[PDB]
RNA sequence: GGCCCAUUCGGGUCUUGUAAUUGGAAUGAGUACAAUGUAAAUACCUUAACGAGGAACAAUUGGAGGGCAAGUCUGGUGCCAG
């Protein structure tokens, strides 16, 4: 992976991934509707 | 929590099938102990 | 009238059709070789049983007997022409070591799948039943055709078939005609 | 009657004379529905053609004589030939030894007959 | 043998003894009294269901086959037509 | 050597062509107890013929 | 998957000297005896420790049959810290280096090889690991190199030969301790391709037993390899 | 290799017809005219023989039976044309009207040849064929073997091993790059690397007792067959 | 019958990779680790007593 | 040996001229 | 002693050159030195075939190192020139690789030849 | 550490796709006696039953239970020691055979078990892919071998 | 999320599901121009054109489980049970 993508801690690398963020924003909205 | 619920769902289905098999092995077992002691 | 005729069955129902090991045995044999039914498995088991029974009877006879030698060598010569037994197993004990899977491997549909002419065993069966496969020069639509070695190499696509050099099928020419129109 | 099929193939391998093999596709009876034509039945048909060529006319098969010359000849196939070579002669039982045996009157019967043979 | 050597026996439908039963598809509602023709002995027979009970009527030919314990006979066949064919809307009873 | 351009459309063809021959020279050098330059000298010469044509 | 920036958590395995790296994927890894380099191009972890930069190597189970056994879940692995190990059939440092990592500096690895060509790289690997003793000699004749091997606690034999059981026995009698470890890798095709795998493994466990090895375990190495297993046994001289 | 059989007028080399083989692998490898006839027989790489009537410019029939490519083809006055199947190491003679074939195999092995002697190379392929006679034909193998055949016998009646000799041994300066002289010599492996010349050509004058073989040894060898047709000499 | 049994066999193939591991050509490309995770305290081991 | 005895047995089971050959000659002369 | 070792005898080469030929027909054959290396790198090579008269030999002695690391058989034929036609290809081949396929039409004689190659080794 | 034994790779569910001719058959103590009783002596009695060559194996235990039997069962001992009968040596303390016989088929799915003791039969019936052969009537019978 | 095993509690395992959309090919039954065939004719063989997405060009048989009402009946220790 590229130097810019690299992060000191795991979570920031998960922050750069746009697909994980899009995937999850859908799920959090869906669960809150049920709650 | 959806997966733990799935186990309980297939749990109930199996034990009904399970309680069917033991019933057959109970009735057929009584039959054998009638044919066996028929000789005796 | 005139004399009647001798005909017999090519198969026999198993001793017990209902043991689970048997059932899943036909399951995987069918699935891997893509058969229609268990009738073919009973067929093939029938001749494999006949062949092994003859081989066992020939084993029981002492070495160098006219019977054992003549008929055992004839079993093995024919079993090697069918391609089931390789040239290096020219012995009758290795006839007794045979299994149904080898015969099934000799079935033409296996070869049509296997050489690369078809991409699924069911596709191979469809191609055979659809007049696309020629063993040498002659068209066969029976998947149960067993193949010899010299016949094994001569499996090709038909001259009359659209994929083998003939004109496109009805669907292709129909589509081209409507496209032109 | 004396001929036993399994014996003559040994002559074929030991003859050292070629065998006149036919084409791969020319042997199948009917699109594969009938298996590869056995060696014997190829010997019978050529008799028809070698018979048919000279007579100048074909031979039709009578409706009666029909009813005992194709089915069993193509059902012995379905019982016994799997790929144009017969699996049937073995389930059958025959005394081939008589065919092998020098049963003729010219047979070793006394010590002097065999000694003359050894000469 | 229940039929004295035969696999099936015809009879005469006398009266449907379970018509007055309240409970639908009760075991009783499928019971019918039948006169065996070969000897005239009255017997009781099973009809597959209350829907099939509609098809059977009094003074029709009925064939009986081996099967409310004790009712050993079932009605398989009536008046030129088999019940299951009628029950599947595959046929009409001839009259 | 594509990060420091050690071997460096027509230019790329020469770079690969030299890469193929460099692989061979390593094989000769590595699996020879006393490697010589006789094969290296010629194996450079075809590269020179290769260069001239392009 | 395991890409350069991706960060992992190293935590110990059940077996001493074996470690697990967590993340989006889980990796079997062993600490590097020679930090800063890879032996067969394998993947590496570097951890900052008070700060010293300790280094850990990725163990590819497909390449290493022993690692596939760990993935298979071996109950007992005699290869452990402070233990002498005799590695038979050491083609190169692909697996021996990892075994060298597990034993540690206190331990040593007696790597035995026959073919000269793989031996040269194995010797080059052997220098970088002071604990590895390369023996480029035929394992069928342990008397040839009895001169070079001291008394050993465990024997690992990955020789792909038909006469492996004889090789294992002779080395076990000469070198292996009483109650010592025996761990073998068996391929069916080389020993006997005519018959199925299962009968072969039954035959091999039989041969070990006349040789006074008590076999403890067996593991087929699927999904990583067809027709393998690892059998673990104890040498019962008495 | 264009999968076409085209005909020209002899006078002007003007093309009059093209006959496609109608096969992707039907690369024609040899052509033989029936002597004193318009019949043409074509051997094509798709394991088949194509027979044409050139006066009609039409295809007649196809022959099937060969285990590998049909490299060569030779015919005489009658229609009994002979073939060789390359890696098949088998020679096949054809009756076009009857459609049957006679199949001929070599079946020699260096193991037995050496023991009877007490460099013999196993045949890898038959390369050429020419019909000496309507009842006799000769073949050339890739091991340098010239074999005489008869319709009576499957096996060769007489064979001439390494007819064209052995190829020159590779130079020691090229086998390896090692500096020392002796190291490169070991790479030669004595005489184990040496291989025989291939029989690229083999032609027999029809109905005669002599035939000619060809290779790149640098010379055409003329052979004479015995009066009894049981052997031949150089 | 042929289409039904094809779905039955492939389904049974889906069924066995659940109960036990099967080879799928081995490693394909770079080794990307154990996808399903590693269980430290679990052994799948068939023990000789 | 056993093969030869069968051939000798077969030969036992099985001025010189052939009736068919004479017919064939007339057929050939007509040809 | 020789670098080209083991070298198949006259007979064994013929069966090897046979299995090579049907493989070319069945698309199971990767030929040339670098393709052999690639088939080796991915571990799809059941065994490789190389030529003993390569000029020079040293340009294919990498492959024995690769195979013996991983336990793949290898064997030498006297002629790179002969190994060409068996591949079905218009130029000489010094090294070729038959790949692993349990789904191939020609498996039986491959394992027969693959049986012999280890015995030679 | 928890241990969950792997299901053998020789099993597609409860079919054993490894046992093929020639077979390996283990002999139980009762089997030799019943074979003598029905006069179905050992090697061919299989050959008729299975139509394949098998390799009879007698364990150190089974050779031992045959030999606890005593002078009344001498015939079983000489038949048990036939050279065609190979021997499967044992490395467990107990001489108890029924646990001995079953435990091998637990490891390796490559054997048939020969037995008439009802004590030992159902143990083999739960475990998948272990064909079970017995002597009944006038000849041997094989229950869980579909290849027959 | 799929599934396996487990009287019991639970345990084991990973690319699975569609009761979603979509694309181009092949051909058989049928619709049939012919020749051949034959005392004539039927038939057989061969052979022009047309012929598939619900490919409705719409095979069956038997068995095992469900679930639904402002529905009906019966018995009881609310809201249950049959």
């Amino acid at each position: 992976m590229n130097r810019k993508e690299r992060k000191s801690t795991i979570l920031e690398t998960l922050m750069g991934d746009e697909a994980s963020n899009k995937y999850f924003k859908r799920k959090y909205n869906e669960i809150q509707e049920k709650s | 929590s959806k997966r733990k619920e799935q186990k309980a769902s297939q749990r109930k289905e199996r034990l009904k099938k399970l309680a069917k098999m033991e019933e057959e092995k109970s009735q057929r077992d009584k039959e054998k102990k009638k044919e066996y002691f028929a000789q005796n | 009238p005139r004399a009647p005729r001798t005909y017999s069955k090519t198969y026999s129902t198993p001793k017990r059709p209902y043991e689970s090991s048997r059932l899943d045995a036909e399951l995987k044999l069918a699935g891997e070789f893509g058969l229609k039914n268990k009738k073919e498995i009973y067929r093939i088991s029938f001749q494999l049983s006949k062949i092994r029974r003859a081989a066992r009877d020939l084993l029981t006879r002492d070495e160098k007997d006219p019977k054992r030698l003549f008929e055992g060598n004839a079993l093995i010569r024919r079993l090697v022409r069918v391609g089931v037994l390789s040239e290096d197993k020219k012995k009758l004990d290795y006839v007794l070591a045979l299994k149904v899977e080898d015969f099934l491997e000799r079935r033409l549909q296996t070869q049509v799948y296997k050489l690369g002419l078809a991409k699924s065993v069911h596709h191979a069966r469809v191609l055979i039943t659809q007049r696309h496969i020629a063993v040498g020069k002659q068209i066969v639509n029976i998947p149960s055709f067993m193949v010899r070695l010299d016949s094994e190499k001569h499996i090709d696509f038909a001259p009359t078939s659209p994929f083998g050099g003939a004109r496109p099928g009805r669907v292709a020419r129909r589509n081209a005609a409507r496209k032109a129109e | 009657k004396s001929r036993m099929q399994a014996m003559e193939e040994y002559i074929r391998e030991s003859s050292d004379q070629p065998d006149w093999s036919a084409s791969i596709g020319a042997d199948i009876v009917n699109h594969g529905r009938g298996g590869i034509k056995s060696l014997r039945d190829t010997e019978k048909e050529r008799r028809v053609t070698s018979f048919e060529e000279d007579n100048f006319t074909r031979l039709n098969i009578t409706n009666k004589a029909e009813k005992r010359k194709q089915k069993q000849r193509e059902r012995n196939a379905r019982m016994n030939v799997i790929g144009g070579e017969d699996f049937g002669i073995f389930s059958s039982k025959r005394k081939l030894e008589d065919s092998t045996s020098r049963r003729g009157a010219k047979k070793t019967r006394s010590a002097w007959d065999r000694a003359q043979r050894r000469l | 043998s229940p039929f004295g050597g035969s696999s099936h026996a015809k009879g005469i439908v006398l009266e449907k003894l379970g018509i007055e039963s309240k409970q639908p598809n009760s075991a009783i509602r499928k019971c019918v009294r039948v006169q065996l023709i070969k000897n005239g002995k009255k017997v009781t027979a099973f009809v597959p269901n209350d829907g099939c009970l509609n098809f059977v009527d009094e003074n029709d030919e009925v064939l009986l086959a081996g099967f409310i314990p004790g009712v050993r006979f079932k009605v398989v066949k009536v008046s030129g037509v088999s019940l299951l064919a009628l029950w599947k809307e595959k046929k009409e009873k001839p009259r | 050597g594509a990060e420091k351009a050690l071997f460096r459309k027509n230019k790329g063809r020469i770079s690969r062509y030299l890469a193929n021959k460099c692989s061979m020279a390593s094989r000769i050098d590595n699996y020879s107890e006393e490697p010589s330059n006789v094969f290296g000298s010629v194996l450079k010469k075809q590269v020179e013929q290769r260069l001239e044509f392009y | 998957g395991a890409r350069g920036g991706a960060k992992v958590v190293i935590e110990p395995h059940r077996h001493a000297g074996v470690y697990i790296a967590r993340g989006k994927e889980d990796l079997l890894v062993t600490k590097n005896m020679a930090p800063g380099e890879s032996v067969y191009g394998e993947k590496r972890i570097s951890v900052e420790e008070p700060p010293t930069k300790v280094e850990y190597r990725v163990w590819n189970p497909f390449r290493s049959k022993l690692a596939a056994g760990i993935m298979g879940g071996l109950d007992e692995l005699f290869i452990a810290p402070g233990k002498k190990v005799l590695y038979l059939g050491a083609a190169s440092g692909t697996s021996v280096s990892h075994v060298s990592d597990v034993v540690g500096p206190e331990g040593v690895v007696y790597a035995v090889e026959f073919s000269h060509r793989p031996g040269r790289e194995l010797i080059s690997m052997a220098k970088k690991r002071p604990n590895i003793i390369p023996i480029i000699e035929d394992a069928r004749h342990p008397q040839k190199y009895r001169m070079l091997i001291g008394m050993v606690d465990c024997v690992f034999a990955d020789v792909a030969q038909p006469d492996q059981a004889r090789i294992i026995a002779l080395n076990s009698h000469m070198f292996l301790k009483d109650q010592g470890g025996v761990v073998i890798s068996i391929k069916a095709n080389c020993i006997d391709s005519t018959v199925d795998a299962e009968t072969v493994f039954a035959r091999e466990v039989q041969k070990l037993r006349e040789e006074r090895i008590k076999p403890l375990e067996q593991l087929t190495l699927e999904p990583y390899e067809r027709d393998h297993c690892i059998v673990v046994g104890r040498y019962m001289r008495s | 290799r264009d999968r076409k059989l085209i005909v020209w007028s002899t006078e002007s080399l003007s093309p009059v017809k093209v006959i496609p083989t109608k096969d992707r692998r039907g690369e024609v490898l040899s052509l033989a005219f029936r002597k004193n006839s318009d019949q043409l027989y074509a051997s094509c790489a798709d394991f088949k023989i194509r027979t044409y009537s050139i006066n009609q410019f039409s295809q007649l029939e196809i022959l099937y039976g060969h285990h590998d490519i049909v490299e060569d083809i030779s015919a005489l006055a009658m229609e009994r044309c002979v073939t060789v199947g390359a890696r098949d190491r088998t020679a096949m003679l054809w009756k076009i009207p009857d459609e049957t074939r006679l199949t001929f195999r070599g079946g020699d092995e260096p193991q037995k040849l050496l023991r009877r002697w007490m460099l013999f190379f196993c045949e890898g392929s038959i390369d050429v064929v020419s019909m000496v006679d309507d009842f006799h034909f000769i073949t050339g193998s890739d091991n340098g073997n010239i074999c005489l055949w008869s319709l009576a016998k499957k096996k060769p009646i007489f064979t001439e091993r390494i007819a064209h000799g052995i190829l020159p041994e590779p130079s020691f300066n090229d086998i390896s790059g090692e500096t020392d002289e002796e190291l490169r010599k070991r790479q030669l492996q004595g005489k184990k690397l040496l291989q025989p010349f291939w029989i690229t050509s083999l032609y027999a004058i029809p109905y005669s007792n002599v035939f000619i073989s060809g290779s790149w040894s640098g010379s055409l060898k003329v052979w004479k067959i015995s009066d009894n047709l049981r052997s031949f000499e150089l | 019958s042929r289409v039904k049994k094809r779905k039955k066999y492939q389904k049974a193939q889906k069924k066995l990779k659940s109960v036990r591991a099967v080879y799928s050509g081995g490693q394909s490309g770079v080794y990307e680790g154990e996808k399903t995770g590693i269980k430290k305290g679990l052994t799948r081991s068939v023990k000789f007593k | 040996r056993l093969a030869k005895q069968y051939l000798e047995n077969l030969k036992s089971e099985a001025n010189n001229f052939d009736a068919g050959d004479l017919d064939k000659d007339i057929i050939a002369s007509r040809l | 002693n020789p670098k080209a070792f083991p070298l198949a005898d006259a007979a064994l080469t013929q069966q090897i050159l046979d299995v090579v030929q049907q493989a070319a027909n069945l698309r199971q054959l990767k030929k040339g030195a670098n393709e052999a290396t690639k088939t080796l790198n991915r571990g799809i090579s059941e065994f490789i075939i190389m030529a003993a008269d390569c000029e020079p030999i040293e340009i294919l002695l990498h492959l024995p190192l690769l195979c013996e690391d991983k336990n793949v058989p290898y064997v030498f034929v006297p002629s790179r020139v002969a190994l060409g036609r068996a591949c079905g290809v218009s130029r000489p081949v010094i090294a070729a690789s038959i790949t692993t396929n349990d789904a191939s039409a020609i498996k039986t004689q491959i394992y027969a030849v693959k049986d012999k190659i280890e015995t030679l080794l | 550490t928890r241990n969950i034994p792997q299901v053998s790779s020789a099993l597609f569910f409860q079919y054993n796709q490894a046992i093929k001719p020639p077979y390996q058959v283990l002999i139980d103590t009762n089997f030799i006696n019943f074979s003598i009783q029905k006069k179905v002596d050992i090697v061919r009695g299989m050959m008729d039953c299975l139509l394949a060559k098998c390799n009879p194996l007698i364990t150190d235990c089974v050779m031992a239970e045959l030999e606890k039997l005593g002078p009344k069962y001498r015939i079983a001992l000489k038949l048990a020691r036939d050279p065609r009968i190979k021997r499967l040596s044992c490395s467990h303390k107990g001489t108890y055979a029924d646990d001995c016989l079953v435990h091998r088929v637990l490891q390796h799915k490559c054997y048939i078990v020969a037995t008439n003791d009802a004590g030992l039969k159902q143990r083999i019936r739960k475990i998948p892919g272990i064909p079970l052969m017995s002597v009944g009537g006038h000849a041997y019978v094989i229950e869980k071998l579909p290849d027959v």
